[PDB]
RNA sequence: GCAUCCGUAGCUCAGCUGGAUAGAGUACUCGGCUCGGACCGAGCGGCGGAGGUUCGAAUCCUCCCGGAUGCACCA
RNA sequence: GCCCGUU
RNA sequence: UUUAAUGUUUGAUGUUCUAACGUUGACCCGUAAUCCGGGUUGCGGACAGUGUCUGGUGGGUAGUUUGACUGGGGCGGUCUC
RNA sequence: UUCCUUGUCGGGUAAGUUCCGACCUGCACGAAUGGCGUAAUGAUGGCCAGGCUGUCUCCACCCGAGACUCAGUGAAAUUG
RNA sequence: CGCCGGAAGACCAAGGGUUCCUGUCCAACGUUAAUCGGGGCAGGGUGAGUCGACCCCUAAGGCGAGGCCGAAAGGCGUAGUCGAUGGGAAACAGGUUAAUAUUCCUGUACUUGGUGUUACUGCGAAGGGGGGACGGAGAAGGCUAUGUUGGCCGGGCGACGGUUGUCCCGGUUUAAGCGUGUAGGCUGGUUUUCCAGGCAAAUCCGGAAAAUCAAGGCUGAGGCGUGAUGACGAGGCACUACGGUGCUGAAGCAACAAAUGCCCUGCUUCCAGGAAAAGCCUCUAAGCAUCAGGUAACAUCAAAUCGUACCCCAAACCGACACAGGUGGUCAGGUAGAGAAUACCAAGGCGCUUGAGAGAACUCGGGUGAAGGAACUAGGCAAAAUGGUGCCGUAACUUCGGGAGAAGGCACGCUGAUAUGUAGGUGAGGUCCCUCGCGGAUGGAGCUGAAAUCAGUCGAAGAUACCAGCUGGCUGCAACUGUUUAUUAAAAACACAGCACUGUGCAAACACGAAAGUGGACGUAUACGGUGUGACGCCUGCCCGGUGCCGGAAGGUUAAUUG
RNA sequence: GAGGACCGAACCGACUAAUGUUGAAAAAUUAGCGGAUGACUUGUGGCUGGGGGUGAAAGGCCAAUCAAACCGGGAGAUAG
């Protein structure tokens, strides 16, 4: 958790943004190097 | 009477049920009634100590003489009752004085029927009197394992228990399970069976009469994750395993009797 | 849709207000650090 | 493709006595009992190839060939 | 005790 | 080597007993009370049960270990003279 | 569940690595970590037919909401 | 003009807390402007014996004097005491404020206590008994809310053919209480004697016996009367700050239809067998006895305190937002319809806080399409298609229930006649009888009203819109209805009824607990726990060497201890 | 007039497609879809606490966090 954020006191939780295998929008055959 | 239903549904295409019409329609005596409210399988820590336990219909306790001590006064037989905290019926009885009880009902006892305990009362089914004064080789049920202690033994449906020999103060009793065993000569007993002898003949049919009764589902232990059981696990069906609880003792053969103090009241064990 | 916070004041005062807190001995040493600190407000109540 | 184990009488199998000597069952051959079996009495029948160590090899090395078993995974 | 068969 | 006799004496098993101890048997009282305690009695009884010590069992739970080289790791092979 | 394998034969199609029926050579089925059947049921897996169609051959036109222009308000990721 | 109208209307609980009303201001807040606002500032606004809380009573559960247990902290629990989401006294209609009203005013009521007077009298509990007091489903009858039509009363005679009529518009409302006791439901009544029961007592409850009577009692919607010579009332008249204010006021009846509401905590039926305690009624014990107390009438007094504005499917609550999300209860009009579906409307409420133009590609949401009709594609994905009621008709297979709405087909509008509106439903008057009233019989006026047949007629089309199954054939898996990865997996996975093995003799095994104890269970082997398999049908073969479990005790080995 | 019966609104759910992906929304909308008297659904209150709970079992859920929640402390853990 991120507690005590100025720019942004609502959101504790903010990694479903900006990290792409955390989006909504996610899909495994980005992951396709294996 | 047993009673297969019709397939009208997939639900009732293998229900048979026990249906007894000698049994009373009506309300049951409300001065012999008490509150009995469910647990859930949860202790006074609140955590489940038994499991498949929860839910099914509400239910009056219905106070029982499993004493029967109230000697010397006759007993007329109103009516049965059907009790849903055991599997045997109930019946209402009438003593001359004005006193209402209800015992279990035995084999072959009818409304208008005529009982009486006490040690000068006669060898019919239904009278209570102490096994001292029974003949050996007598069927009877709801026996003492301590005098004035209360019926203990053989109360299911269709249970009794066999008297198989009297030397001493002992006597010694087949038990339903086919267990020799040791019982004082002053321990009462009544002549006769439990009635409802076909209560084992039904079938509950579907999975929702099951939850009506207040049994919860069972989850298979090969079902679960290895953090959940010790047969959990595999990638596919795997066992392994030698068969055990979910707290590792084994099961399917493995013992647990641990009792040295009653052991000498134990002549043989079942088998 | 349906949140976390469902507000109820009986549930509130029941749970986390003043005469909660006196009942146990960990209760009170809530009450004794946030005495310490120099809080505002102690509990919630009212 | 790698690893491990095996090639011995017509067939199926022992023998590594740590290197100095090859056997069993069955088959086959001869004689007898009765025409043939079954049975009884006797006999015959050979270390996968090619080099090497060795006083000397079926046995120990090195390669070759054939037959089996296991492995060949992560992308 | 066992003791098959014969174009 | 081998036994019996008298005098003196432990261990084993068995049989009763009651008085420690048990009682989630009955009854009475504190008491307006299915707790608890006291009393009476019945049934068990030196057993059971508990403390210390001790052999066995013990993935139920815990702390950890599970080498390197390598034409990538693994597998195979190798590790000193 | 069968690697070899799209095994072989038959059916269905003009043409069928899937489907259905059979054969047995079961790499590596098999009897309550069940075997083989089974009416009914399933937002379950596979296959075929009738009807239907802009799914397609192969796109055309039309009705609205944006995109475009004017006036007002006015962001963002990124950036030696 | 458009949209909602089982809400996007109205009233609340929960939650919020002044957002309510009035005046004033437009910096910031409002996704634009703002003269407006749930924004800024100032003032105002919440009136109770009867509504709710508080209060009396308990459920789950909490706390818990002593107690039992535990290194300490503490854990459990008895007597008790708390704890609603449940039980317990009583008010309605009309009017009124800018903003509150079952609270204020007007009219008419009701309840529980205290005190006093009079009359009469066995009163009394921490005890006994009754009552309160209870499930699911189904069915029918009697009603009301409410609606429609007629009658009555007031108004109208029509912007364009017609409209003094079988024409058009509007109204036609009235409560609690008090009195009567009906449809319906339940039950025999009374008296006397006696008794191992209700911890003691009892005249009460329970039980037994006897006599006698053919009736009695309890419960109960609605209706009717009164309340009401009132209130309200379409409109009209008179003022006005054109917002509103003042006065008067006709008719105010009947028939039919009809609830998911009431009678009904009923009745019938089924198995899974369906709270507790107080208020209430009654009985007596200790006790008091010309007391106290009890009962009835009358008078008088009391009924405190806190909440009450406003929003409440939402711009005020939970979501950081004036955020297409989430949020429990109550009320339920018309036409068509089986309907709380759907379409259009009423009462009522809204047009969703950026607009104005233009009429490119392309994207989104839709409409139509020549000829062909799955050739598309991993795959008929998506679309298109089917769709109602009545009747005819319907295969294999089957556990005889099913399959099945299988498949497939025909009829369907309007007008007239049968019949100036039929069958059916409702039922006034008149007449008769008695029990003389909320009674019964006869009788049929009036109202309501399907379905069918025959004949005619219009269109391309009559279930015309909205609404509203695609069907068939073969096969794998799982019996089935269910359950699951909140946010990429709904399945063949999980569960399941059934089956089997095994443990468990009650202080049960087992589980949570250093323990006390609690669950198992106020159960007792026809019961309970664990494990595997998974409806049903036909079945379930051989192996005990290995590992485990059960039984055995001879011998070998073997701990602390002893020395 | 039975039924984990049938068709289908409220109510509960989430199978398919499209949109949206700096969204109107940190999981929704639109059009279809499943259950809909029951192993149903929902209001108010209560109980179970972290190697613990609860789980018709998916390592699911336990306040937008879960193969061991969150907060504070050991704590400036250690980091070839
Ligand atoms: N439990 C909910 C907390 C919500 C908080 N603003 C967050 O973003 O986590
Ligand atoms: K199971
Ligand atoms: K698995
Ligand atoms: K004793
Ligand atoms: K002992
Ligand atoms: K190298
Ligand atoms: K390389
Ligand atoms: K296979
Ligand atoms: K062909
Ligand atoms: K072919
Ligand atoms: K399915
Ligand atoms: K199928
Ligand atoms: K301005
Ligand atoms: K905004
Ligand atoms: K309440
Ligand atoms: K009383
Ligand atoms: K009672
Ligand atoms: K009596
Ligand atoms: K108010
Ligand atoms: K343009
Ligand atoms: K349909
Ligand atoms: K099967
Ligand atoms: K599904
Ligand atoms: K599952
Ligand atoms: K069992
Ligand atoms: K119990
Ligand atoms: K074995
Ligand atoms: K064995
Ligand atoms: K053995
Ligand atoms: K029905
Ligand atoms: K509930
Ligand atoms: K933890
Ligand atoms: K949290
Ligand atoms: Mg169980
Ligand atoms: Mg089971
Ligand atoms: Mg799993
Ligand atoms: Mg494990
Ligand atoms: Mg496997
Ligand atoms: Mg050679
Ligand atoms: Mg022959
Ligand atoms: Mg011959
Ligand atoms: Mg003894
Ligand atoms: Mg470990
Ligand atoms: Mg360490
Ligand atoms: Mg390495
Ligand atoms: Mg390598
Ligand atoms: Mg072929
Ligand atoms: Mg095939
Ligand atoms: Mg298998
Ligand atoms: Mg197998
Ligand atoms: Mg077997
Ligand atoms: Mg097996
Ligand atoms: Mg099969
Ligand atoms: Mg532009
Ligand atoms: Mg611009
Ligand atoms: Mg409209
Ligand atoms: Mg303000
Ligand atoms: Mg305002
Ligand atoms: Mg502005
Ligand atoms: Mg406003
Ligand atoms: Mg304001
Ligand atoms: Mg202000
Ligand atoms: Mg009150
Ligand atoms: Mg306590
Ligand atoms: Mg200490
Ligand atoms: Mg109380
Ligand atoms: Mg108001
Ligand atoms: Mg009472
Ligand atoms: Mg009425
Ligand atoms: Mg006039
Ligand atoms: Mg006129
Ligand atoms: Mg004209
Ligand atoms: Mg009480
Ligand atoms: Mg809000
Ligand atoms: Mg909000
Ligand atoms: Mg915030
Ligand atoms: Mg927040
Ligand atoms: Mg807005
Ligand atoms: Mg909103
Ligand atoms: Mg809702
Ligand atoms: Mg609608
Ligand atoms: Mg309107
Ligand atoms: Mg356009
Ligand atoms: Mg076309
Ligand atoms: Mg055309
Ligand atoms: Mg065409
Ligand atoms: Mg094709
Ligand atoms: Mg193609
Ligand atoms: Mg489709
Ligand atoms: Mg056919
Ligand atoms: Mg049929
Ligand atoms: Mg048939
Ligand atoms: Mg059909
Ligand atoms: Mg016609
Ligand atoms: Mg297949
Ligand atoms: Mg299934
Ligand atoms: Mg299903
Ligand atoms: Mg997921
Ligand atoms: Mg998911
Ligand atoms: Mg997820
Ligand atoms: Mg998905
Ligand atoms: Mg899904
Ligand atoms: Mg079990
Ligand atoms: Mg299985
Ligand atoms: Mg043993
Ligand atoms: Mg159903
Ligand atoms: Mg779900
Ligand atoms: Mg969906
Ligand atoms: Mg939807
Ligand atoms: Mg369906
Ligand atoms: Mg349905
Ligand atoms: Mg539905
Ligand atoms: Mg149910
Ligand atoms: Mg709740
Ligand atoms: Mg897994
Ligand atoms: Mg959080
Ligand atoms: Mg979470
Ligand atoms: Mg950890
Ligand atoms: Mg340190
Ligand atoms: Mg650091």
């Amino acid at each position: 958790m991120e507690n005590n954020s100025r720019t942004m006191p609502h959101i504790r939780r903010t990694t479903h943004i900006m990290k792409f295998a955390h989006r909504n929008s996610f899909d495994f055959h980005f992951f396709n190097a294996r | 009477a047993v009673v297969k239903c019709k397939p009208t549904s997939p639900g009732r295409r293998h229900v048979v049920k026990v249906v007894n019409p000698e049994l009373h329609k009506g309300k049951p005596f409300a001065p012999l009634l008490e509150k009995n409210s469910k647990s859930g399988g949860r202790n006074n820590n609140g955590r489940i100590t038994t499991r498949h336990i929860g839910g099914g219909h509400k239910q009056a306790y219905r106070i029982v003489d499993f004493k029967r001590n109230k000697d010397g006064i006759p007993a007329v037989v109103e009516r049965l009752e059907y009790d849903p905290n055991r599997s045997a019926n109930i019946a209402l009885v009438l003593y001359k004085d004005g006193e209402r009880r209800y015992i279990l009902a035995p084999k072959g006892l009818k409304a208008g029927d005529q009982i009486q305990s006490g040690v000068d009362a006669a060898i019919k089914p239904g009278n209570t009197l102490p096994m001292r004064n029974i003949p050996v080789g007598s069927t009877v049920h709801n026996v003492e394992m301590k005098p004035g202690k209360g019926g203990q033994l053989a109360r299911s449906a269709g249970t009794y228990v066999q008297i198989v020999a009297r030397d001493g103060a002992y006597v010694t009793l087949r038990l339903r399970s086919g267990e020799m065993r040791k019982v004082e000569a002053d321990c009462r007993a009544t002549l006769g069976e439990v009635g409802n002898a076909e209560h084992m003949l039904r079938v509950l049919g579907k999975a929702g009469a099951a939850r009506w009764r207040g049994v919860r589902p069972t989850v298979r232990g090969t079902a679960m994750n290895p953090v959940d059981h010790p047969h959990g696990g595999g990638e596919g069906r795997n066992f392994g395993k030698h068969p055990v609880t979910p707290w590792g003792v084994q099961t399917k053969g493995k013992k647990t009797r641990s009792n040295k103090r009653t052991d000498k009241f134990i002549v043989r064990r079942r088998s | 849709m349906k949140r976390t916070f469902q507000p109820s004041v009986l549930k509130r005062n029941r749970s986390h207000g003043f005469r909660a807190r006196m009942a146990t001995k960990n209760g009170r040493q809530v009450l004794a650090r946030r005495r310490a600190k120099g809080r505002a407000r102690l509990t919630v109540s009212k």
